[PDB]
């Protein structure tokens, strides 16, 4: 059926017809995610027993490194986490360039007011996020160990400028006053005082506040979540990512020699025939799993309706449609072929399977699959002083068919 | 010192990280030109220009120093890249601390806001040879340390220059200077399509510039 | 595979051009039987397969340098495996190389059976039964066909056959010497070698897509505008497998001319 | 008509690929017909005449 | 020089599509030296004057 239909015919004629292509399917996929590499030191920056202040914060301008968002997010070791329009287990995919990270206290009931969109009163005097902000802040009421120095901003009149580190202290209430008078009446220190007890309620306790804000993408980008690194998943068709080499094949072990900085195997044309592990620094060569062609032999649809396979390039074990690996399966150099008996008798060829090897229609009736036979034996008898001489003669009157003329066509191209 | 000197077939590195064996691949890259005239500087520390690439080479293994000073303004208003070596480190400062006006840690006389600062083992008769380049915020260095007699100038030989390391930036390095009887070579990098021949090792034993001659 | 590599993505692309990859395939088909045809065409002519004589009394002509060798494993003349040796795990992206019908082994048969035929009974065993004769009275029938009488090679016959064998010993010399001997089968060696190369190059042009890999595009970019970038890589490999067909095509019909010359040769010169 | 001016050139382009496709296999084929032409006049001239 | 007239940009794009002129140049070479082989043949059949 698949000969008729890939003919668009109800009727085929004998002889091998090229039905689809073959194919093995890839078993698994290696990627075997990254090594610990640079660890980005997020635990100093979080498990900091001189905590700052709002006012002055511990800038952690943090570089190259991987950021485990995750390690972060399935622990609920802190009250609250926060990350900008990002969900924490993505944040270990999709990554960005640098990271800056400020930590400071705060007063209890007032964490919402830092935030890049909704505005807070302390907010606009001690600290205000910027507009575009992305990066995670994490909040949580520590109180114990830092609490038993923690003044907050409670003096100005303009919010703190996106991303702005501002330490202001100059005393003054907020411009009425045309000389201040160091403290005359209201112009208190900026810095203002609270108590840090345990005795204060969670609204009045120090609460630990980190921003986490990375930077935007620009031409590099270094600070990322865990790629790279693979495995060895040896004589198997898989599909592997390998450093960013993406594709399907069977890594067989090689005897390639690398030199020591060279990871990649394109060798000749543009194909990778050979990889490097960046586990264990060994060579892995590349092969195509296995691929070719199913072929049906048929004698005809007029004679009969049985017919035979044969894989083009394909051992007859990798060969799993119906029944494809159960009786009559021969393997002959032009590949694997089902549903043909081998006899030893060689005839004249009927359809060419290839590399000496024919197929025909013979005794009930059944697809025998033999090496095509050159001609007759004839022995020659050579022999000086001896001439063989005809006393008769045939006229024989054969046929040639020879193609003339084919038919004119014409075509309206517009 | 104004005098130039021949290159010979030097100063050609791996353009890429792909084994190959027995293939002869045409590369087009910004290789140093065969047989080209590189700029023979004696002691002295001038101001050189970085345009595309530089190419570095030493004579004599007094080692007085080398690190080198890859600016862009170098007057503490941008980011500048500083190589120093002290026999066991490499320390790579990319950072827009102010180099005074003769450099020679007393190169510079201020700390901005310091970036990216890789620091690993130490890489510097023995002929000693340098590729500096800047494609898109990725500054590459490819070295290659030779043993030959010291005659004239750079010896006529071609045996790998392979890559040592590449460093994420994304500064621009428009301009650059080299820290310290000094003698060094100075050349420039063009755009320019190399044959480069791969043997069994895929070691690249010869190379053909495909602009030098008709043949 | 060529075109759109374990791609669902690009193979669903690739069914809005109809049968553009059907069309190449039967082209390529075609070529590879014209092949077969001209293999068979050129050397099964006879189909009686004549046996080598186990004699050497040829009135003096030494055809050791012709006739198959029996002690080497290969049942091949010392000028055949000259010409076999002057002249010299699947490929990634869907190219195969059918084998031919028709083996070396088997060619060498025929090769040997056409000698046999010749040296036994001359040009009788191309025209209905081999008849017999002894090859210095076939000599003199082929001298009497050139206008010299018979005499001319029964009274020479040490010379001529001395001559010939002379002729036949400096045959592999210059063979084996000539630079571009074997040219001709080494130009159709290396014009086909060269071809499925710069096919298999072409899988990594961009053809203006952002990237010449499929994986790329698919990650990288939204399904919308990746369709667009995978389309027109598609129009470049199919446009490139196009080219490679076309060229094989009058390749393959520059080839058939020459295998209906070698054909021809076969009857009028070895028969 | 603006929008129905990139559709139709996708079409367009096929139709052309398509039809030159034809006229190459065509001029092929036609040439070897040629040949079998050639030999069968050589074959008529030579053997029946 | 036919599909970019001295145009650098349109080199440039050209360059995108593979070996596609080296191929057009290569069947070009090919078609005149079989021209020049052609004569060769035909009327320097004994090369005696
Ligand atoms: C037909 O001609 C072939 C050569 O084309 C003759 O074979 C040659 O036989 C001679 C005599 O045996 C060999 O010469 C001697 O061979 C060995 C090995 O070198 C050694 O005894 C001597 O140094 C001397 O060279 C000669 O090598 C051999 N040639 C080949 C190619 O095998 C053959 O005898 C002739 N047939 C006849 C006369 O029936
Ligand atoms: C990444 O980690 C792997 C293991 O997970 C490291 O592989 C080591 O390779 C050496 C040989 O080079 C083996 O002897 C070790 O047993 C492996 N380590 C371990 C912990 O099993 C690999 O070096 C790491 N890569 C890095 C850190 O870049
Ligand atoms: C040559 O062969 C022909 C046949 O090809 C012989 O003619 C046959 O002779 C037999 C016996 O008399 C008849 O039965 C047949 O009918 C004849 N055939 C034909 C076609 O006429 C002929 O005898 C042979 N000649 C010699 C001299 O042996
Ligand atoms: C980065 O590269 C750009 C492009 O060349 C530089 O731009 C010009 O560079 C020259 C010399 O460096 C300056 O004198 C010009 O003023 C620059 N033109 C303008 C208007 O941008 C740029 O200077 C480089 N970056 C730095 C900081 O040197
Ligand atoms: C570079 O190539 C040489 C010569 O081929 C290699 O030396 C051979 O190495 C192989 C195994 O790689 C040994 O079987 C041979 O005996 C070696 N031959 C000699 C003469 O030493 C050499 O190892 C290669 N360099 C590498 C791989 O770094
Ligand atoms: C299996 O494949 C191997 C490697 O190609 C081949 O040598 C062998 O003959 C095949 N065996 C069978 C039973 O198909
Ligand atoms: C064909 O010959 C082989 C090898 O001797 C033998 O094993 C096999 O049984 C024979 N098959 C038949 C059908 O006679």
């Amino acid at each position: 059926s698949e000969t008729k239909c890939t003919l668009k015919s109800f009727t085929v004629e004998k002889g091998i017809y090229q039905t689809s292509n073959f194919r093995v399917q890839p078993t698994e996929s290696i990627v075997r995610f990254p090594n610990i590499t640079n660890l980005c030191p997020f635990g100093e920056v979080f498990n900091a027993t001189r905590f700052a202040s709002v006012y002055a914060w511990n800038r952690k301008r943090i570089s190259n490194c991987v950021a485990d968002y995750s390690v972060l997010y399935n622990s609920a070791s802190f009250s609250t986490f926060k990350c900008y329009g990002v969900s924490p287990t993505k944040l270990n995919d999709l990554c960005f360039t640098n990271v800056y990270a400020d930590s400071f206290v705060i007063r209890g009931d007032e964490v919402r007011q830092i935030a890049p969109g909704q505005t807070g009163k302390i907010a606009d005097y001690n600290y205000k996020l910027p507009d575009d902000f992305t990066g995670c802040v994490i909040a949580w009421n520590s109180n114990n160990l830092d609490s038993k120095n923690y003044l907050y901003r409670l003096f100005r009149k303009s919010n703190l400028k996106p991303f702005e580190r501002d330490i202001s202290t100059e005393i003054y209430q907020a411009g009425s006053t045309p000389c201040n008078g160091v403290e005359g009446f209201n112009c208190y220190f900026p810095l203002q005082s609270y108590g840090f007890q345990p005795t204060n309620g969670v609204g009045y306790q120090p609460y630990r506040v980190v921003v986490l804000s990375f930077e935007l993408l620009h031409a590099p980008a270094t600070v990322c979540g865990p790629k790279k690194s693979t495995n060895l998943v040896k004589n198997k068709c898989v599909n592997f990512n390998f450093n960013g080499l993406t594709g399907t094949g069977v890594l067989t072990e090689s005897n390639k020699k690398f030199l020591p900085f060279q990871q990649f195997g394109r060798d000749i044309a543009d194909t990778t025939d050979a990889v490097r592990d960046p586990q264990t620094l060994e060579i892995l060569d590349i092969t195509p799993c296995s691929f070719g062609g199913v072929s049906v032999i048929t004698p005809g649809t007029n004679t009969s309706n049985q017919v035979a396979v044969l894989y083009q390039d394909v051992n007859c074990t990798e060969v799993p449609r119906v029944y494809s690996t159960g009786s009559n399966v021969f393997q002959t150099r032009a590949g694997c072929l089902i549903g043909a008996e081998h006899v030893n008798n060689s005839y004249e060829c009927d359809i060419p399977i290839g590399a000496g090897i024919c197929a025909s229609y013979q005794t009930s009736q059944s697809i025998i699959a033999y090496t095509m036979s050159l001609g007759a034996e004839n022995s020659c008898a050579y022999s000086n002083n001896s001439i063989a001489i005809p006393t008769n003669f045939t006229i024989s009157v054969t046929t040639e068919i020879l193609p003339v003329s084919m038919t004119k066509t014409s075509v309206d191209c517009t | 010192p104004p005098a130039y000197t021949n290159s010979f077939t030097r100063g050609v590195y791996y353009p890429d990280k792909v084994f190959r064996s027995s293939v002869l691949h045409s590369t087009q890259d910004l290789f140093l030109p065969f047989f080209s005239n590189v700029t023979w500087f004696h002691f002295d520390n001038p101001v050189l220009p970085f345009n595309d690439g530089v190419y570095f080479a030493s004579t004599e293994k007094s080692n007085i120093i080398r690190g080198w000073i890859f600016g862009t303004t170098l007057d503490s208003k941008t980011q500048s890249l500083l190589i120093v070596n002290n026999a066991t480190n490499v320390v790579i400062k990319v950072c827009e601390f102010q180099f005074c006006n003769d450099p020679f840690f007393r190169v510079y006389s201020s700390a901005n806001n310091c970036t990216f600062e890789y620091v690993s083992q130490p890489f510097l008769k023995n002929l000693r040879e340098f590729v500096f380049k800047n494609i898109d915020g990725y500054f590459k260095i490819y070295s290659k340390h030779t043993p030959i007699n010291l005659v004239r100038d750079l010896p006529q030989g071609f045996s790998a220059l392979e890559p040592l390391v590449d460093l994420p930036i994304g500064i621009n390095i428009t301009r650059f200077q080299t820290l310290l009887a000094a003698a060094y070579y100075v050349g420039y990098l063009q755009p320019r399509t190399f044959l480069l021949k791969y043997n069994e090792n895929g070691t690249i034993t010869d190379a053909v510039d495909c602009a030098l001659d008709p043949l | 595979m060529y075109i759109c590599g374990d791609s669902t993505e690009c193979s669903n692309l690739l069914l809005q051009y109809g049968s553009f990859c059907t069309q190449l395939n039967r082209a390529l088909t075609g070529i590879a039987v014209e092949q077969d045809k001209n293999t068979q065409e050129v050397f099964a002519q006879v189909k009686q397969i004549y046996k080598t004589p186990p004699i050497k009394d040829f009135g003096g002509f030494n055809f050791s340098q012709i006739l198959p060798d029996p002690s080497k494993p290969s049942k091949r003349s010392p000028i055949e495996d000259l010409l076999f040796n002057k002249v010299t795990a699947q490929k990634f992206n869907g190219l195969t190389v059918l084998p031919p019908l028709l083996t070396d082994e088997m060619i060498a048969q025929y090769t040997s059976a056409l000698l046999a035929g010749t040296i036994c009974s001359g040009w009788t065993f191309g025209a209905g039964p081999a008849l017999q004769i002894p090859f210095p009275m076939q000599m003199a029938y082929r001298f009497n066909g050139i206008g010299v009488t018979q005499n001319v090679l029964y009274e020479n016959q040490k010379l001529i056959a001395n001559q010939f064998n002379s002729a036949i010993g400096k045959i592999q010399d210059s063979l084996s010497s000539t630079p571009s001997a074997l040219g001709k089968l080494q130009d159709v060696v290396n014009q086909n070698a060269q071809a499925l190369n710069t096919l298999v190059k072409q899988l990594s042009s961009n053809f203006g897509a952002i990237s010449s890999v499929l994986n790329d595009i698919l990650s990288r970019l939204d399904p919308p505008e990746a369709e667009v970038q995978i389309d027109r890589l598609i129009t470049g490999r199919l446009q490139s497998l196009q080219t490679y067909v076309t060229q094989q095509l009058i390749r393959a019909a520059e080839i058939r001319a020459s295998a209906n010359l070698a054909a021809t040769k076969m009857s009028e010169c070895v028969l």
